Order: structure tokens, then C-alpha cells, then sequence
């Protein structure tokens, strides 16, 4: 029982735990990064 | 409550289900003896949560069907791996490949440049006067 | 030409969007195809109800009786199982004899 | 010509935006690593 | 199952990710346009 | 002209660096791409669950033909435990006796032939049968998993056996 | 069954008949449970009391 | 990194045998021990699992072992399951509650006690699909003859061929040469244009 | 200089999307093949046909079991099908039109492979 | 005229960084307030 307090009598919805860990986590903005990179390339090649 | 109070209370009420394996019938004790299984390890009132037990009964129940199995590892050195020493010697089955997920209460760092940059940045703007 | 350049850029955008936001392996693309296909399969299959449907039934060449039947249509083998009096008979929708047996029991549902 | 300077200024703005995004990722690399270590199994899984 | 703890983090009302970039580009362009016009 | 060529070369070099980091065994790029992959997979879990539940519904409809005894509670033995299960009359999915707010009741067996486990499963069939749990979408919305893609499990084992 | 939707029931003299069959254009007699020809003189009245005087196609039966 | 266990035939056999031992667990007065002098692991995703069961009734131990082995090869092709069966020394047509050739061969460990002593152990390469790990087990039991059967069956299951995951990522070294060449060629095109 | 912009676009597309996409697709299909051959072998039953999955240079491929006269083998005798390793196999890459819904069965075979692995 | 372009781009970088920092601070001021409140002892350790 040296680890009795780390187990919960109630069932655990681990799927919701993972969903919350993903909801409240850092968001790598690849869409914004890609759009900005495309704009930079177009401006540096075509506009200038 | 103390052991003496337990004995006095259970002698006052010897038919209470709460105290029925501290003072069980001789029949139960000798059935347990004749089966090579002590009665306090299987007799239901002992297993009851609200049942009151003395010190001796508790320290004898704590040795109920206890095994003797040991693991003696030496110098263990693992890298990028997982070590799971189970040493399990009972009916309980260890939950293999059971991913234990906790709540990652992650604290998001923000892209705040050290505001000591504020003077230097101003200097940057200042150098436009060189282009005038 | 300007039109060719615009077409090439649009093709670029479409291909990049597909490769980023859509599956690129046979397994997941096949799963999506199977999802759409099974949706169509069931949209066609649900038209056949399993409820107790009253109909005229011909036990012999000169006998008729009104009774309730159940119908279950499957497309893996394309057959209709008709349940009557606790017994299920399977009729194929491709065999002539099965079609001739099953058409009157469906078209005469009271 | 003012249009060329405008395009250069917009390119610098977009590059600064990209640098800020990269700085965000650099700051949150620890969170990224912690999330990966905790949620490594679900990389290719089909259920929890 | 192992107890997962409690969800301390709260779901605050966020803002669109592109919106800060949009404001930055728009304000830079407006500042440049006013500077060019006044000059 | 000259600036355009300089920027062309610079962008080509940037793309070459990005390809170098992508192909090589860089831990940083590996962490970033694993982050993205885990997020995408957890996102796709829902669609995978829907597809598997629907396909299992079709196979349950196909399987439950000419067998009225599979629609009633039976004490299915899983080699180590008994479960009182049946097929739901609506969704045609495995539906078993639920243990409180958890999964299906697993009567642990102490031997290959355990009469007490069977007796207790019958007792649950006759007394505690109002609380049930069904594999599929109810399973997903209650306990977080679909029952499928999980091995060993009573949904998957019952689908494979039957 | 989409092909079979065009099928409808009528009377070939004193027997049941299925018109609108693309599977077999030739005249075929409907089969009973024991796979035998159906010969009723009153089958027309039964059709009138279920589908109507006009031969109702299987498409309308499915639409029911 | 919390990764799933990559299920494999011998792993399934070991886990089924362990579950059967646990569900028929009986108290015993014999001391069962594992003593490993050195444990060395230097490869990623090389999970190590040291489970210490021990059931004194070795006859039931072989019974459960044969039952688990039979349930494992219930999914293999018929020719492969049968040939592996004669290689191990177990016959399917015989009831698991019977003495087989493997048990007779491994009875030579009855005198020795139920202790697992390893002077030094090192975990080799463990190629696993991403998101999963290759898990290796060191399982003790209440008789050295049951252990004999355990390792011989584990080796026989290891003898099968399972396709490996091949790593296509190139080794990474700090690429200053690319940026240096880029700078040099930028200077070159600047000179060319000028 | 829009053409140079398009050249840069396509270069980045190929060497930063398509090549990693090829590697990712190979990795996923190889993982599925490994999880398939670690327990299952030879042919498996899908839509009354029999399919096996083998890994080649251009990904995973599903081949269906057929008899001498190019007719798919019914599932019921998979037993003997596992006994005879010289049974004729037809690849799913080629859209062969004699079999009704051949690509349907191939797609369902890939879907079942994904679900099982 | 290279020096003028360099001055313009660096001043644009400074101004754009100022605007990015201002907007990020505007949206995350409360967040950093609770971050500092719940981690007040992390500013200066008591073992100087």
C-alpha cells in the first residue's frame, strides 16, 4: 500500500486527460509561419 | 479506543457483529486450525471495515498469506529506456503497458524579450537620423 | 504567360494543401474511401426495415394468409433475409428463382 | 520609389514576426519536450 | 487507474493566432502611408 | 536584378538547411515533428472510433441472424473472468453488465473451472442487470475509449470469437 | 433492388405475374414459399386491396 | 518517454503464463530470488522487465505453460505451429495436463533451488516501431525446471522472423559547410553581377 | 520575376514536403506491415476474398488470392490456402475489370489492415 | 544607397519588434500576472 494514494477508486477518463493536455499546450503555428514565409519569399523575389 | 476498552465493550455485547472475530466461537477457530488457514485471514467480520480489533489481532492479520520473494539487483545503468522491477508474488496482476497519464498543467512561456532591449531598440530607430 | 503562371501557382497551393492536411498513405486514404462508400451503402440499405410488416403470404399454390414478416437486406452478398414465424429464409436479389419468390412477398405488404 | 521601401518594410515586419514565432518555440521547447515524454505512446495509436 | 490530478489550467477566452500579425502589418502599413503622404 | 538573384540563392540555401534538418537525426526537429504527430493522431482518434463503431454495428447486424439466444444475457467466459453480456436490440453492439460507473463487470476466476464465478455472474444476471454498458459510442462518451483498438477487451474478443 | 424497383404485380390470366423485370424480360410466374407457381383467380382483388388497381412498382413499396 | 509495449509472440506467451500463474497463485514457504550482478542498458526504447513470480507446484507450472503456449500458436499457420511444436518438444494432440518431452528434458533442474542468478546482463539492440518499445523480460518461477521450460520456449519463439523497422534518417552533424558555401557563392554572384 | 518565385515554390514543395511525405508514408506502411506479419501470415479474409500485404520499394501492396481461372478464392477454405503457398496472387495496383468491385475489396483490405494495426 | 536601406530595415525591425511586444504584453499581461503571483519566490532565492 506504499502507493495506495496514487490510485483512484473512481474510474479515470484518460481520454479527457489527454484532450485537456492537448487543449492547454503550446501551439506551434505552422500555418501562420508558412503564410509569413510565403509572403516573405514573394516580396523578396517578385515585389522587390 | 484502547485494547482494554475494546475487551470491556465486547464482553458487554458479545453478540455484536462488529466484534465477532475478536471473540469468535471455538468452532470457527478450530475449523481454521484444522484447515491450516488461520481464521482471521478469511473470516468475514475480521475483513469488515467497522470491526474493532486489538493490537494482537491486527499484527497477526498483517502476516496473512504473506510470501517471501526478493530481488537483489546490482549496478543498473539504463539510458533512454524503462526499468520495471515488479517482484510481484500474489494474485494481483501488474498492469503492463498501461499508460499512466497525468494532468500536464503546463505553463506557457511567452515571447517577451527582456525589456533591457528597450533602450537599444530606441537607438536603432535613432540611426534613421544618419540617413536624413 | 500570366495565365500559365497563375495556374501553376494554384496547382502548387492545391498540392501543398493536400500533402499537409490530407492523408498521404494507402491505409488512411482507403479508410476515407471506405467511410464514404459505407455511408452510401447504408443510405441505400436502411430503406429496408426490420419492423413487423404485415403482408399476404403464399404457403402453397392455392393458399394465402396475412402475417407479419421482418426484412434484413445485406450488400456483401446482396440478399434479403425474410423472418416469418421465427424462421429466416434468405433470398438472393440476383437469382431468378429467389427474385420470383421474394417479389410477391414485398409488393403485397398490407 | 516609395513602393520598394514599403515592400522592404513589410518584408522586415514579416521576418520579425517569424523571429518572434521561433522565439516562442525556443521558450516553450521545455513544454514541448515534457508533452512528448508524457504523450509519446499516442504518436501512432488508434485509441487511448 | 492512476489518479491524474486536477485541471488547474483554465480555458481563458483566447484571440485568433493570425490577428496579432494582422494588426502589426496593418499598423506598419498605415504608419508608412501617413509618413509618405505628409512628407 | 542582383538583389533578386541574391535572395534566390539565400532562399535556396534556407530550403537546403531545412531539408538537412528534416532528413537528419536532429533531436530538436524530432521533438517538434513528434509534437505535431501526437496532436494529429489524438485528433484523428474520434474519426477512427466512429468508423470502427459503425463497421462493428454492420457486423453485429450480420451476425445476429437466426439466433435469438445471443440477444439475452449470457455468462461468457474469457479464460480468466466471466462477463454477463448480450447484443443491444437497437445498435447491435456488445452490451454487458456495468460495474458502477466503470467498465463491464469482470468476475475474477481463481481456476480454469471456477463455479463461484459462474454463480455470481448468474446472480448479477438475475438481480443487478439495470446498469449496462455498450461498446461503441456510449463507451466512448462514458469511459473515453471505444472498446475496439484495445487488446485484450471483451468487445474485441467477442467480435473476433463471434 | 434498385433494378427490381421497376417490377410490379398483375394477373396473367389466373396466375400472378411480375411486369417490369429487367433481369428477365420474358414472362415469369411468381413463386410461393415452396418455389411453385401461384394460381389464384382472386389475386387481382388482393392486389386492389393492397396496392390498388394500378400496378404499384417496387419503388413505391420501398418508399412506403 | 511513456511508450506502448510492442506486443510480440514471446511477450504474449510470457504475459499469458504470468497471468495464469497469478490467477492460480498459492502461498508457499520456499524462498524464490533473483540476483543480477550487473544490468547494462545503452540503447533507446530497450524496456527491461524483471518479474519475480514463484509457484512451488511445478507440475501445474508446466500445465499452465503448455496451455499458454498452445493458445499462443493458435494464430500461427498450421505448418509453422506444428514444426515449432516439435522443435520445443510439445505436442498439440496431447492434453496440457500431461508430461511432455520438454518437461522430461528440463527435469534435470529439480535439485537446484528456484533462484535466478545472472553474473552480468546487457540488453542488445531493440528495433521497434515509433511510439512503441521492445520489452525484454527476466521471469523467475518456483522451480528451476519451469524456468528451463520458460527460457527454451522464449528462445524458440525468438527464432521466428519478424520484419524489423529500418531507420532511414541520416546521421546529423553541424552543417557549417552549407552556409559557408552559400555565403561564398552569394559573394560570387555579387561579383558576377557587378 | 514571378517565374523564379514559382521555381522556389516548387523546389521547397518537393524537397521539404514530398520527400518527408514519402518517408512518412513508407514508415507508416512498414509499421503496419510489421504489426501484420508479427502475428498474421499469408492471406487474411476480407469481403469474402483473401488478401495479403507485402512491402516493396513503392510502399505496401495487397495481393488477392485467385484460382487457376482468375476467380477469387472463397474464404471458407483459407485453411488449404495456407497449406498451398503456390496459389495465384493478383496485385491490387492494376485495376483488373473482370472481378466486380476489385478496387472496392482492395480499399476495404487496406482499411482492415489499418484497423488491425 | 546601401547604408540608407540598412538603416531603414533595422529601424523597421525595431519598430515592428516594439509593436509585437506591445500586443503580446497587451494580450498576456494578466497571464504573466498570475504566473508571477504563483511563482513569486522564484524571482530571488532566499539563499543569496
Amino acid at each position: 500500500l506504499s502507493n495506495s494514494d496514487r490510485f483512484s477508486t473512481v474510474p479515470v477518463n484518460r481520454a479527457k486527460v489527454v484532450q485537456h493536455n492537448i487543449k492547454h499546450s503550446f501551439d506551434l503555428k505552422l500555418h501562420l509561419i508558412s503564410l509569413l514565409s510565403l509572403l516573405v519569399i514573394w516580396i523578396l523575389i517578385v515585389a522587390i | 479506543m484502547t485494547d482494554e476498552q475494546i475487551y470491556a465493550f465486547c464482553d458487554a455485547n458479545k453478540d455484536d457483529i462488529r466484534c465477532k472475530c475478536i471473540y469468535p466461537d471455538k468452532s470457527i477457530v478450530r475449523i481454521g486450525i484444522d484447515t491450516r488457514l488461520p481464521y482471521y485471514c478469511w473470516y468475514e467480520p475480521c475483513k469488515r471495515s467497522d470491526a474493532l480489533l486489538p493490537a494482537s489481532l491486527k499484527k497477526n492479520i498483517t502476516k496473512c498469506n504473506v510470501s517471501d520473494c526478493t530481488i537483489s539487483l546490482g549496478n543498473v545503468s539504463i539510458t533512454d529506456s524503462k526499468l520495471d522491477v515488479n517482484n510481484v508474488c500474489d494474485s494481483k496482476r501488474v498492469a503492463t503497458e498501461n499508460i499512466a497519464v497525468r494532468y500536464l498543467n503546463q505553463e506557457i512561456r511567452y515571447p517577451i524579450i527582456d525589456i533591457k532591449w528597450l533602450p537599444i531598440g530606441l537607438l536603432a530607430l535613432a540611426i534613421l537620423i544618419l540617413a536624413f | 504567360a500570366s495565365l500559365l503562371y497563375l495556374i501553376l501557382f494554384l496547382l502548387f497551393v492545391c498540392i501543398s494543401y493536400y500533402f499537409t492536411y490530407y492523408p498521404t498513405n494507402k491505409l488512411q486514404a482507403a479508410v476515407m474511401e471506405t467511410d464514404r462508400e459505407n455511408a452510401i451503402i447504408r443510405q441505400r440499405n436502411d430503406e429496408i426495415p426490420t419492423r413487423t410488416l404485415d403482408t399476404a403470404i403464399f404457403t402453397d399454390a392455392s393458399t394465402v394468409a396475412s402475417a407479419q414478416i421482418h426484412l434484413y437486406y445485406n450488400s456483401n452478398i446482396g440478399k434479403i433475409i425474410m423472418s416469418l414465424n421465427g424462421k429466416k429464409h434468405t433470398f438472393n436479389l440476383y437469382d431468378d428463382n429467389d427474385i420470383r419468390t421474394l417479389l410477391p412477398i414485398l409488393l403485397l405488404s398490407k | 520609389n516609395s513602393l520598394s521601401i514599403f515592400f522592404i518594410v513589410v518584408a522586415t515586419a514579416a521576418v520579425c514576426l517569424l523571429f518572434i514565432q521561433g522565439y516562442s518555440i525556443y521558450e516553450n521547447y521545455g513544454n514541448i519536450k515534457e508533452f512528448n515524454a508524457t504523450h509519446a505512446a499516442f504518436e501512432y495509436s488508434k485509441s487511448i | 487507474d492512476v489518479h491524474p490530478g486536477e485541471p488547474v489550467v483554465k480555458d481563458k477566452i483566447k484571440l485568433p493566432t493570425w490577428l496579432g500579425a494582422a494588426i502589426t502589418l496593418v499598423v506598419i502599413s498605415v504608419i508608412f502611408y501617413f509618413i509618405s503622404i505628409y512628407s | 536584378k542582383t538583389s533578386t538573384l541574391i535572395f534566390f540563392v539565400i532562399i535556396l540555401a534556407i530550403s537546403a538547411l531545412l531539408l538537412w534538418f528534416q532528413t537528419s537525426d536532429n533531436p530538436v526537429f524530432n521533438e517538434l515533428t513528434r509534437y505535431m504527430r501526437i496532436k494529429n493522431t489524438v485528433n484523428d482518434w474520434k474519426s477512427l472510433t466512429d468508423s470502427k463503431t459503425k463497421l462493428e454495428s454492420d457486423r453485429g447486424r450480420l451476425l445476429a441472424a437466426g439466433k435469438d439466444d445471443i440477444f439475452e444475457f449470457k455468462c461468457v467466459d474469457f479464460g480468466a473472468y466471466f462477463i454477463a453480456m448480450r447484443l443491444d436490440k437497437k445498435t447491435y453492439l456488445p452490451q454487458a453488465i456495468r460495474r458502477g460507473t466503470g467498465d463491464a463487470w469482470m468476475v475474477k476466476k481463481a481456476a480454469k473451472v471456477d463455479p463461484s464465478a459462474q454463480q455470481f455472474c448468474q446472480y448479477l444476471i438475475k438481480h443487478k442487470s439495470n446498469n449496462v454498458i455498450t461498446c461503441g459510442n456510449e463507451m466512448l462518451n462514458e469511459l473515453g475509449y471505444s472498446g475496439y483498438f484495445m487488446s485484450p477487451h471483451w468487445c474485441s474478443d467477442f467480435s473476433n470469437m463471434e | 433492388i434498385d433494378r427490381l424497383r421497376r417490377a410490379n404485380l398483375a394477373c396473367e390470366d389466373d396466375k400472378l405475374m411480375i411486369y417490369g423485370l429487367p433481369w428477365m424480360t420474358t414472362q415469369t410466374s411468381a413463386l410461393s414459399i415452396n418455389s411453385k407457381p401461384i394460381v389464384y383467380k382472386d389475386c387481382a382483388k388482393l392486389l386492389r386491396s393492397i396496392n390498388g388497381s394500378q400496378p404499384v412498382s417496387l419503388n413505391d413499396v420501398l418508399r412506403r | 518517454a511513456e511508450t506502448k509495449e510492442f506486443k510480440t509472440l514471446y511477450n504474449l506467451f510470457i504475459d499469458s503464463y504470468l497471468q495464469k500463474l497469478a490467477q492460480h497463485s498459492i502461498p508457499t514457504n520456499v524462498t524464490c530470488a533473483i540476483h543480477i550482478g550487473e544490468v547494462i542498458g545503452q540503447f533507446k526504447n530497450c524496456a527491461l522487465r524483471i518479474t519475480n513470480k514463484c509457484m512451488s507446484n511445478s507440475r501445474l507450472s508446466f500445465t499452465l505453460m503448455v496451455e499458454s503456449f498452445i493458445e499462443v500458436i493458435s494464430l500461427l499457420p498450421e505448418k509453422d505451429r506444428r514444426r515449432i511444436a516439435e522443435e520445443i518438444g510439445i505436442d498439440l494432440d496431447d492434453v496440457p495436463s500431461a508430461v511432455s518431452k520438454l518437461e522430461k528434458n528440463c527435469n534435470a533442474y529439480a535439485e537446484v533451488n528456484n533462484i535466478i542468478d545472472i553474473q552480468k546482463l546487457d540488453i542488445g539492440e531493440c528495433s521497434a516501431p515509433p511510439g512503441q518499445h521492445m520489452l525484454l523480460q527476466i521471469v523467475n518461477t518456483g522451480s528451476a525446471e519451469a524456468n528451463c521450460g520458460l527460457q527454451t520456449i522464449v528462445k524458440s519463439l525468438n527464432k521466428i522472423y519478424v520484419p524489423p523497422i529500418i531507420e532511414n534518417r541520416l546521421p546529423y552533424y553541424d552543417p557549417w559547410f552549407l552556409v559557408g558555401v552559400a555565403i561564398i557563392l552569394v559573394i560570387f554572384t555579387v561579383a558576377i553581377c557587378s | 520575376m514571378i517565374t523564379l518565385f514559382l521555381i522556389l515554390c516548387y523546389f521547397i514543395l518537393i524537397f521539404n514536403i514530398i520527400v518527408p511525405a514519402i518517408s512518412e508514408k513508407m514508415r507508416r506502411e512498414r509499421a503496419a506491415y510489421v504489426n501484420y506479419k508479427r502475428l498474421n501470415k499469408n492471406f487474411i479474409c476480407v469481403d469474402d476474398r483473401l488478401f495479403s500485404y507485402n512491402f516493396t520499394t513503392s510502399g505496401i501492396k495487397a495481393k488477392v488470392a485467385v484460382d487457376n481461372k482468375n476467380v477469387p478464392i472463397p474464404c471458407s477454405k483459407i485453411n488449404e490456402v495456407n497449406n498451398n503457398k503456390d496459389v495465384d496472387t493478383l496485385y491490387c495496383d492494376k485495376d483488373r475489370d473482370d472481378i466486380p468491385g476489385f478496387a472496392r475489396s482492395c480499399y476495404r483490405a487496406y482499411s482492415d489492415l489499418f484497423f488491425t494495426t
